[PDB]
């Protein structure tokens, strides 16, 4: 049972969809990265951040 | 076919050996074809101006 429960988290995001970004010419549009795009990152945890707010 | 019987026939395989070197030649040269393809993989082109 150690590190069973609660023990990992997915976050996700718009990128693929579609996101006004700060970027000159992408303020105003909805751009996405299309269907096509990377799937997961790790986010590196030594500091455990993740317990503190993920 | 090549009639091997005559060594007009044997001119003729060679005349053809000699022939398909000459195309794996000009493939030798052939620059690869590149395309460029957006986030949904709709084609936009061919590209040949590349330096």
């Amino acid at each position: 049972y150690e590190n069973v429960v609660l023990a990992f988290m997915e976050i996700p995001t718009l990128r693929a969809a579609g996101l006004s970004l700060p970027i000159a010419g992408l303020e105003d549009i909805v751009t996405g990265l299309g269907d096509f795009h990377y799937n997961e990152g790790w986010v590196d945890g030594a500091d455990k951040a993740f317990t503190i707010s993920a | 076919a090549a009639d091997m019987t005559t060594l007009a026939g044997h001119q003729q395989l060679w005349d053809t050996v000699m022939k398909r070197r000459q195309k794996r030649e000009d493939e030798r040269i052939a620059p690869p074809l590149i395309r460029l393809w957006d986030g949904d993989y709709k084609l936009r082109g061919q590209l040949v101006g590349e330096r």
